[PDB]
């Protein structure tokens, strides 16, 4: 019958690893580098677009940085199509929580749910896992500013600064060197860009090859603003930090 | 008429033995106490079938608990199994008014009233006279906490007689049970016909009669 | 790969034959049926001395008149025990009586071959089901994952089975007392067990008409071990 | 609208002796003021020395007897031909009746046989499966006519020892099969006179250790 | 019929709930606690159809307790009330609706403020300084309209509630067999014995 | 018994010169008994305002539902929903419960951010659209509001004039309805500013 | 639905998927359980390959199931969440129907039951997780420590370890844990648990987590400094 | 649950020494309208059974098809379909009885009263009744509707108990049935002069008579009647 | 059905 | 070889190997004999023990008062198929008041076995059955193979060394068919037939299992000292 | 609802 052609996507290797999860992680390692840095007064999300063209409309383009609600954003590394499936699920879960409790969803609860969905695809159904790693940048009134990552395994962990996709080994070494706890957003912006600038496989880091976003309490009084940087704004912050 | 009350000596449980189909007396010899296990009793009021079937079923569920957990089911747990079941059937027309009476080391002597309405109540005394359920005895005047076991058995027996006389749908015989640590004890079946005349002569009560 | 319900060229179900190998790796369980009762004994086999042995439950009550000992993947037995208990109680609810030991066994064995592509594989555990009923008296049954069950005067399952069964072949007669059967289980367990038999790494149980199914205290089993040592030293 | 129930009348009577039991019923089947049959049996041998009668709505009665008969067959298959005790039969019938709790069988069920001690047994059910073991039970249309007579003549109710003036009750005594059959015949003769749905014939099934035997007596046909 | 009152003072919420359980012309119990602790700083009183009342309260209690264990955090009274409302709002259009009216008294540790919520079986929710369900409702509303102040102390709140119950005992035609009073403040939930 | 007159309340919306006004009472009751005088019936999703009369549980439920739908809209569209579009969303959402409806009388008010054209609309409980130029009314005193609006209203009123007209329309309609009053709110909406006024009115 | 039998028997009578699941556990960070006279302690390893971690928000290795029972694990983190959620739901479900919190044995039996079901159900692979479940039964002062594994077998332990280099720390406990006289105080019990982890951990810095569970729902997680004081005292005594 | 539209009236039947007789008029009434005057309500099944049906004619036509389908199905893989494994009256009846009771229990009955007349393998007379409630009974004489009230009294003068079955000839039995059909024509408002009669004999087999008419009717004493009392 |  | 993975696969010579492997389970099974006259039909079964402490596996199952079978192969499969026959015999009685014809019982078993040989995931039945019965057309003996093939016979045998008993019956055909109104002599011929399939072991009191059905004889099984008469 |  049909058994003949079944890849068996949800089995252990003799070494006790999940084949499809490991191979999905191998996929993600080739994706454009995404960096998250958490400061005392906000969070930075920096991400590199993969070998673009001069004829790609950049101002209306979005492959890396997505908005989940007014308080939470994600940086993507892997299959964009797979990510969009999960993002719409997360966007609905956030609105379900708001409808039920009349409060914005705590960051960890949203992260745990998305991570629980990825886990399911590794334990039952016989489908391939989602070839996606996320960096979650969020704010709630319990833990304040938070950075998380999830991977196809459905495991998630919290971070002060983290990278996903290409050259994470190199990126994580550079972040671990220059990061301090008392660090501010303006400094965290400079670190994020300096890190990509050194890890990038491209000849030079330019505005047309970057997506950039900040979550700041830099909003009039006691509230939080999400800023998805426009092409011209990314060009300005590249001159300011002195990379171009 | 079902009576279950608590005292220093444990739990007294007294019930009549009459079943009615309208104004027709179907039987004068019905068991209205179910012996769920050596430390658990269930009284029966309302639908004869509903009580018999579901309190027998409760005995099965209480037995499975003992096998799975290697321990006597608590009166609270046993009562709630029956209360959660009848609640599933709420509005379907189940008629059931039961007192789950038992002793456990955990709780001590315990009486739970369970209703086909889904009501579940803990109390020191529960009574079912006519079609009404009361938190007090049919008489309540003779009630003191520190009562002799054989004095307390009489109050239960006398209380069913009181209701059996006045109520047309109560009568037959009085079935008495004494619940203690190390299980319940049956204290016999007393025909109301013979009991009434004996009680009258000895107590000097029921003067409004004549004989 | 190949079907889970596939027949071998010899006319055996591969998965059933493979599960029988899993049961051979299991800890020893022995049953002896007499006219005075049925004795059930097991090797506990703790993997470490830090493991509290009393927590090892390889002898299990199904009803007051039916006990059960297991050998193999003991985790697989939990759902089989659950079904047996439910069957025993359900039959008492429907018929106001104790269920026949054979009927209870037949009920358990009806789960056995409910696997395919129902559960994904056969059970990896064998059961000795001991009991009493008015019709056929004291009975001992061997329930396999094949769905087959045999009645036995005495039976050993697990790692030391073929060694134990050869010993039960010589020792069993129709006139055995309960006290004799107890000692005989302890004797054969002590023979096939790796570690030295004491009250902590071995467990006795019996089913009598009067007292029903009882798991023996460690203090009680200890005395029967001391009684065995003395009677073997007596000749 | 469509009414799924009907009344086929008739009356049944169960009396338990010391080492025997009888289940009797009239053979008349009626609808409204019409007689459907003068001889349509209502008491059946179900095997294992159990006799059964479900009296009321004939269709529901026939259905229940069929299901119980089938229940006896499958007891034998599933339990190595074990004989179904009367207490076990009674519990099984309770589950049959309660199965249709919210669409009841409009029948009064009596079963007769011997208990596991070899003593005569009668069990009586309501439509929804409430049951109780008794010495006496009449069921059906003329139950109200017969039961009081049985209270007086079988259980010796309101009967005292002459010369005591109500001080000592008449002693309870097991009746012989010959005495019981007289009470059954007089019960039905009396019921036939005063109940329009009772008459035509009387069929009695007597249960002993030896087996089930059958007696028939004509009743008035008006 | 059942009295359930709520009064939110300066620094606490007080819930008075009638002790009697009656079915028809019979008093089933005279010491009934018509309340469940949802969380350490959130209390729900309930009145309505038999079974439904306890069944709903215990179901809500279980869900809030589950949230507490999973997040190691206490839901705000506003959040708990919104959850409860949504559960009742589901039930009205269900096969058999829960006929339960509830008061939710809570102390929000983040805002250091007491909050009282009145929700009916339809899922109608309002935040009030004082609330009530049933026949007693209209009377207690008119009386509290007069005497209530926002800056009242817990002791002042109890006296005003004492006056309401006293007045209800005279005016109401049913014996509700006295009330059980519970206070919800920063220190948690305690029962006032003397009343 | 009649769901749409248990809790009571009213909403009225009017168009002016380059502005719209929407107003509601503050009462929530159990028939005759008044429970709350803080129950606002006007909600806003960006620059689109929605007033809802009828069964209060459904007022609250639909508010929560439209907040949900408009939030997802904004995330996907990357712009705030416009009045004309939101009107179609309300209609859709109400008619999908055709044989089990929400017992509400919704009212949409707002200015189209691009065209600058003032817009009002009303709905029946199954989502039929009434798109009037002049005014929309809803609630237990709809008859009273129809009478007041039909005489008081004139087209192209300035924001501060329109305020007086809608206010007098609500206040006098509410005083002739038992289940309406206990305070009133009036929103004056211009292209890029919105003023909210609570009105003094008899509390009986 | 996907029905494929992934957990099947092999000719030698082994279920490889269940045995490969145990390999996942072997890879997992070390977890240890030690019960004293009037307490149980759950020690857990945090691999120091991950720095720049936010320890405030990072999922902690010891999870409360109820106020009186805790669950630690070794193996796939993602898999552990599914068992913890099921256990937490069952804990509230038991309180609701039995009007009493679960016993530690009952909660263990349930979690073990779930693990077993995933070894003979179609379309599913076994849990790559072994659990240590510790706590005190309602109104009981007797300490309880249970272990579960992917196969679904469970058992009670005086002390036990699971995960990478568990063989080494089990060796330590087998010679250092006396049954006749278990750790009398909380101090003694925590010390023995820290000592056992120091055999394997590497640095005694942020690599050791300790959770102390006492009777009557008294559960507290020790801080970095509190644990660091135990690490300091152990090595100063060792220098001799 | 419905209500009968087009209906058939009485079916009457009795046992005699060697077999059974059954009869039914050829009318389908539409309430008070006698719409259909060509309706056959005796449906033979093999050469040993006749099924007489009263009540809703749509439900009768359904049952007709079930029986036609029953004969077809019995023949399948049955070399003795026309011998030892032919359909018996008792088989055909029990099937219908099962269907009737199942349909009443789903509150969607076949709105009919059915009489199964036939002779068994061993030559035993079979006569049994079933109706929309699944109620069943057997008697030496059976009749549905008005027949129960008017036919049975007449047929039970011929066969009162089981002991008169052997003393009753086919000549006598047929005479009784034919007389009963005339009485029903006199007195039943929804009946017709035209009827069908079927004899199932253990010797002569199945004789099916169509287009029979009620004859020898008494009307003459109707010229001697005027007014309702005082009219002369 | 019968029904104390 | 490559075509024996599942029951849904034909071999290049048009063979179903999984069915043929199921047929092999029968040949491993203990011997059972069936034979009939015009009046009576008899089953004789050699029961097999695990060892000397073990009981002798029951081979004969009752299906109705007038029908039953003997099994050879997987006993659990015999239980499933016998339970199905019990239900079909039961359905025939309840609905049609009709004792199920033995020929039709065969047709029903055949159709049940067939479905398991044409569908993926399932497996063939691993048992052979000898169905005896007395119906309206007299005594009947059927042989069921889990290929689905059912055959009406005067006599036959299935299981290990069954060929010995089958040869004997083929010689005795003219003799045993004429044994009318003599149940004991027909059993004698059945016991003498199964005796041709024995090696080393002989027929003991707890070894031999006999069943009979006939004109005025309900289907009854004889075990223990009830068969000592025929040893 | 509204209803030509």
């Amino acid at each position: 019958g049909s058994r003949r052609y079944d890849s068996r996507t949800t089995i252990f290797s003799p070494e006790g690893r999940l084949y499809q999860v490991e191979y999905a992680l191998e996929s993600i390692s080739h994706a454009g580098t995404a960096i998250g840095i958490m400061a005392s007064d906000g969070i930075v999300l920096a991400a590199e677009r993969k070998v673009t063209s001069t004829l790609l409309e950049q101002d209306t383009s979005t492959e890396k940085l997505y908005k989940l609600n007014d308080k939470i954003a994600v940086a993507v590394a892997g299959l964009t199509a797979d990510a969009e499936i999960l993002i719409n699920t997360a966007r609905i879960h956030a609105q379900n929580y708001l409808k039920t409790y009349n409060e914005d969803i705590p960051v960890e609860i949203l992260v745990r749910r998305l991570s629980d969905i990825k886990q399911g695809y590794t334990q039952h159904g016989g489908l391939r896992p989602f070839g996606v790693s996320f960096i979650y940048a969020g704010y709630d009134d319990r833990y304040g500013y938070q950075l998380y990552t999830s991977n196809p395994s459905g495991n998630y962990t919290g971070w002060k600064a983290i990278s996903v996709g290409a050259n994470t080994s190199a990126a994580q070494t550079l972040l671990q060197m220059d990061y301090k706890d008392d660090m501010k957003v303006d400094d965290a912006i400079e670190l994020a860009l300096k890190t990509l600038s050194k890890t990038t496989d491209s000849s030079a880091l330019t505005y047309d090859r970057l997506e950039f976003a900040t979550i700041r309490k830099g909003a009039n009084d006691g509230e939080v603003y999400q800023k998805i940087f426009k092409p011209q704004e990314i060009k300005d912050i590249l001159v300011k930090t002195g990379i171009t | 008429t079902t009576l279950a009350f608590r005292f220093q000596g444990g739990i007294i449980v007294a019930v009549d033995s009459r079943a009615t189909a309208g104004n027709w007396v179907a039987s004068q010899t019905v068991k209205k106490v179910i012996e769920i296990n050596p430390f658990l009793l269930g009284t029966m009021a309302g639908g004869a079938a509903d009580c018999q079937f579901w309190e027998t079923w409760l005995g099965s569920q209480c037995r499975l608990h003992e096998l799975r957990e290697k321990e006597r089911i608590s009166v609270a747990a046993a009562s709630k199994i029956l209360s959660n079941l009848v609640y599933q059937y709420k509005g379907a027309g189940l008629s059931m008014g039961t007192m789950i009476c038992g002793y456990t080391r955990k709780e001590g002597p315990t009486i739970y009233y369970v209703d086909s309405d889904g009501t579940r109540l803990k109390g020191d005394i529960f009574c079912v006279v006519s079609g009404q359920t009361f938190a007090y005895g049919v008489l309540d005047s003779n009630y003191k906490w520190d009562l002799s076991v054989e004095d307390a058995l009489y109050l239960g027996k006398r209380s069913i007689l009181a209701a059996a006389h006045r109520d047309a749908y109560s009568g037959g015989s009085v079935n008495l049970y004494h619940v203690t640590e190390d299980g319940w004890i049956y204290h016999g079946n007393h025909d109301v016909g013979e009991l009434f005349w004996k009680v009258k002569e000895e107590e000097g009560s029921f003067n409004n009669v004549i004989g | 790969d190949r079907g889970v319900s596939t027949f071998s060229p010899e006319g055996r179900l591969f998965q059933v034959e493979y599960s029988l190998e899993a049961i051979k790796l299991g800890s020893t369980a022995i049953g002896i049926a007499t006219k005075e009762g049925v004795v059930l004994g097991v090797e506990k086999r703790a993997t470490s001395p830090l493991l509290e042995s009393d927590s090892i439950e390889k002898i299990v009550e199904i009803d007051r008149h039916i006990g059960c000992a297991m050998s193999g993947l003991t985790a697989d037995a939990r759902s089989m025990i659950e079904h047996a208990r439910t069957a025993a109680v359900t039959h008492n609810l429907y018929y106001d009586e104790d269920i026949n030991v054979e009927s209870l066994t037949q009920s358990v064995c009806d789960l056995a071959l409910r696997f395919g592509e129902l559960m994904s594989r056969p059970f990896g555990v064998a059961l000795l089901i001991a009991g009493h009923d008015a019709d056929d008296g004291y009975q001992l049954f061997h329930a396999e994952p094949s769905g087959t069950f045999y009645r036995y005067n005495a039976k050993a399952i697990g790692s030391g089975s073929e060694g134990a069964q050869a010993e039960l072949l010589n020792e069993w007669h129709s006139s055995l007392t309960l006290k004799e059967a107890e000692l005989l289980v302890l004797k054969i367990l002590k023979q096939v067990m790796e570690e030295k038999l004491d009250e902590n790494n071995a467990q006795l149980s019996c089913i009598t008409k009067q007292d029903g199914f009882k798991i023996y205290d460690n203090e009680k089993t200890a005395e029967l071990i001391k009684e065995l040592k003395e009677k073997e030293a007596a000749e | 609208q469509f009414n799924p129930y009907g009344d086929n009348g008739g009356t049944i009577l169960g009396i338990a002796g010391e080492d025997f039991a009888v289940l009797a019923g009239d053979t008349r089947n009626i609808t409204d003021y019409s007689i459907n049959s003068r001889y349509e049996p209502k008491v059946f041998d179900c095997g294992d020395n159990i006799v059964m009668s479900a009296n009321g709505f004939a269709a529901d009665g026939d259905a229940l007897v069929k299901r119980f008969k089938n229940s006896v067959k499958w007891y034998h298959f599933d339990h190595n031909d074990k004989k179904l005790s009367i207490n076990s039969a009674a519990r099984n019938i309770q589950h049959l009746l309660y199965g249709k709790r919210f669409f009841p069988y409009y029948v009064h069920t009596i079963i007769a046989g011997l208990d596991e001690d070899g003593k005569g047994a009668v069990y009586s059910f309501d439509p929804v499966g409430s049951y109780e073991r008794e010495q006496c039970r009449a069921g059906g249309a003329a139950a109200s006519l017969i039961m009081p007579f049985l209270d007086n003549q079988v259980n010796f109710k309101n009967q005292y020892e002459p010369g005591t003036n109500g001080k000592v009750k008449k002693p309870l005594k097991y009746l012989s099969v010959e005495e019981v059959i007289k009470l059954v015949r007089d019960s039905f003769t009396s019921a036939t006179e005063r109940h329009i749905q009772v008459g035509d014939g009387l069929e009695i099934l007597i249960v002993t250790k030896d087996g089930v035997r059958k007696e028939f007596y004509e009743l008035k046909r008006d | 019929m059942d009295i359930i009152l709520g009064i939110r003072v300066q620094d606490s919420v007080i819930l008075a709930s009638s002790k009697a359980v009656t079915r028809g012309i019979s008093v089933l119990k005279d010491s009934d606690d018509k309340t469940r602790q949802l969380s350490p700083h959130t209390l729900m009183s309930f009145a309505g159809e038999a079974g439904d009342t306890v069944q709903f309260a215990e179901y809500i209690q279980a869900n809030i307790q589950l949230y507490s264990i999973r997040e190691d955090y206490e839901l705000s009274p506003q959040a708990v009330s919104s959850f409860v409302r949504q559960e009742l709002a589901k039930s009205i259009r269900s096969r058999r609706p829960y006929q339960v009216n509830v008061l939710i008294g809570g102390y929000d540790k983040k805002k250091n403020k007491p909050e009282l919520y009145q929700i009916d079986y339809l899922g109608t929710k309002v935040e009030l300084p004082y609330g009530a369900h049933g026949y007693s409702g209209f009377y207690t509303f008119s009386l509290l309209d007069h005497h209530y102040r926002p800056d009242m102390t817990t002791e002042e709140g109890l006296d005003l509630l004492k006056l309401c119950v006293q007045e209800l005992e005279k005016r109401m035609p049913m014996d509700f067999k006295g009330v059980i009073v519970k206070i919800v403040d920063k220190d948690g939930i305690r029962q006032v014995d003397d009343f | 018994s009649d769901p749409s007159s248990i809790n009571g309340g009213i909403v009225v919306a009017m168009t002016g010169k380059d502005c719209v006004a929407i107003a509601c009472d503050l009462r929530l009751g159990s028939q005759s008994l008044g429970v709350s005088n803080k129950f606002e019936k006007i909600f806003h999703y960006g620059h689109v305002f929605l007033g809802i009369t009828g069964l209060a549980t459904d007022v609250t439920t639909l508010n929560e539902m439209f907040r949900y739908k408009t939030n997802l809209y904004k995330l996907k569209e990357e712009r705030a929903i416009e009045p004309e579009t939101f009107t179609q969303l309300v209609s859709s959402s109400l008619y999908e419960r055709r044989f089990g409806p929400y017992f509400v009388g919704p009212v949409v008010a707002g200015i189209n951010s691009k065209s600058g054209k003032p817009f009002i609309a009303g709905f029946d409980l199954i989502g039929c659209i009434d798109e009037a130029k002049d005014f929309i009314v809803s609630g237990t005193a709809s008859d009273q509001l129809f009478g007041m609006c039909e005489s008081l209203y004139e087209p192209n009123l300035e924001p501060e004039d329109l305020f007086e007209t809608i206010s007098q329309a609500l206040l006098n309609a509410a005083d002739r309805d038992a289940l309406s009053g206990w305070g009133a709110v009036v929103y004056i909406i211009k292209k890029d500013e919105v003023v909210k006024r609570y009105l003094k009115m008899r509390q009986d | 639905g996907y029905d494929r039998a992934l957990s099947i028997f092999s000719p030698d009578g082994h279920i490889f998927q269940v045995e490969y699941a145990l390999e996942a556990v072997k890879r997992g960070t070390c977890a240890v359980g030690v019960k004293g006279k009037n307490c149980v302690v759950l020690g857990c390893e945090r691999r120091s390959t991950l720095k720049l971690q936010d320890t405030r928000i990072t999922p902690s290795k010891v999870s409360k199931i109820d106020s009186h029972v805790v669950l630690s694990f070794s193996g796939l983190n993602a898999d552990s969440r599914i068992l913890i959620e099921k256990a937490r739901v069952e804990a509230q479900s038991h309180r609701l129907t039995l009007e009493d919190p679960v016993t530690v044995e009952y909660l263990t039996r349930y979690v073990a039951g779930v693990q077993q079901r995933y070894t003979q159900s179609g379309g599913v692979r076994p849990f790559g997780v072994s659990t240590l479940i510790a706590g005190f039964d309602p109104r009981d002062d007797e300490p309880k420590l249970y272990q579960t594994e992917p196969s679904g077998i469970y058992s009670s332990w005086s002390a036990q370890t699971i995960g990478r280099n568990s063989k080494t720390v089990r060796e330590f406990l087998e010679k250092n844990y006396d049954r006749k006289e278990p750790p009398a105080t909380v101090e003694e019990c925590v010390k023995l648990t820290v000592r056992s982890l120091l055999e394997v951990v590497q640095t005694g810095a942020k690599n050791i987590e300790i959770t102390v569970v006492k009777p009557d729902s008294d559960i507290v997680a020790l801080s970095s400094e509190e644990i660091n004081q135990y690490v300091t005292q152990i090595e100063q005594e060792k220098q001799e | 649950t419905q209500q009968p539209i087009v209906t058939g009236t009485s079916v009457i039947s009795m046992k005699y020494d060697n077999g059974v007789i059954i009869a039914a008029d050829n009318l389908g009434s539409y309430g008070s309208l006698l719409r259909f005057n060509g309706v056959e309500r005796l449906i033979p099944v093999g050469d040993n059974t006749v099924v007489g049906i009263s009540g809703d004619i749509s439900d009768m036509q359904h049952i007709e098809r079930l029986l036609k389908d029953l004969v077809t199905e019995n023949a399948y893989d049955n070399p003795l379909a026309d011998a030892e494994e032919a359909l018996e009256p008792s088989y055909i009846f029990e099937y219908l009885a099962t269907v009737m009771y199942q349909r009443r229990s789903k509150m969607n009955p076949l709105w009919n009263a059915i009489i199964v007349a036939g002779v068994q393998s061993n030559g035993d007379q079979f006569l049994r009744y079933v109706n929309l409630l699944g109620v069943t009974y057997s008697s030496p004489t059976l009749a549905t509707g008005f027949g129960a009230h008017m036919a049975n009294p007449l047929l039970r003068k011929v066969v009162d108990r089981e002991s008169d079955i052997p003393k009753t000839t086919v000549q006598v039995a047929e005479e009784a049935i034919v007389n009963a059909m005339r009485v029903l024509y006199y007195r039943d408002a929804r009946s017709s002069r035209n009827f069908s009669l079927a004899i199932i004999d253990k010797n002569t087999g199945l004789t099916f008579k169509k287009n029979l008419q009620v004859e020898n009717m008494k009307w003459d004493f109707a010229k001697d009647i005027k007014g309702y009392g005082t009219q002369k | 059905x019968a029904y104390x | 070889n490559n075509y024996d993975g599942d029951t849904v696969t034909f071999s290049p010579t048009g063979r179903l190997f999984q069915v043929e492997y199921a047929l092999e389970a029968i040949k491993q099974g203990s011997v059972t004999v069936g034979l009939r006259s015009n009046t009576h039909a008899v089953l004789v079964a050699l029961k097999r023990n695990a060892d000397e402490l073990s009981s002798y596996q029951k081979k004969i199952i009752k299906c109705d008062e007038h029908m039953g079978l003997s099994l050879a192969g997987l006993a659990p499969d015999a239980r499933v198929l016998s339970n199905y026959l019990r239900q079909q015999c039961n359905y025939s009685s309840l609905v049609f008041n009709r004792k199920l014809a033995v020929e039709r019982a065969g047709h029903l078993l055949c159709d049940k076995a067939q479905k398991n040989t044409q569908s993926y995931g399932g497996r063939p039945y691993g048992v052979g059955l000898l169905i005896i019965g007395y119906d309206k057309s007299g005594a009947h003996l059927l042989e069921f193979q889990p290929s689905g093939n059912v055959t009406e016979l005067y006599g036959t045998a299935i299981g290990a060394r069954s060929q010995g008993a089958k040869t004997y019956l083929e010689r005795t055909l003219d003799t045993f068919i004429k044994i009318d109104g003599n149940p004991d002599e027909l059993i004698k011929a059945g016991v003498e037939a199964i005796s041709q399939s024995l090696r080393d072991e002989s027929l003991t009191v707890d070894n031999l299992s006999i069943a009979i059905v006939g004109k005025d004889t309900p289907f009854t099984i004889y075990d223990g000292e009830a068969v000592a008469k025929y040893i």
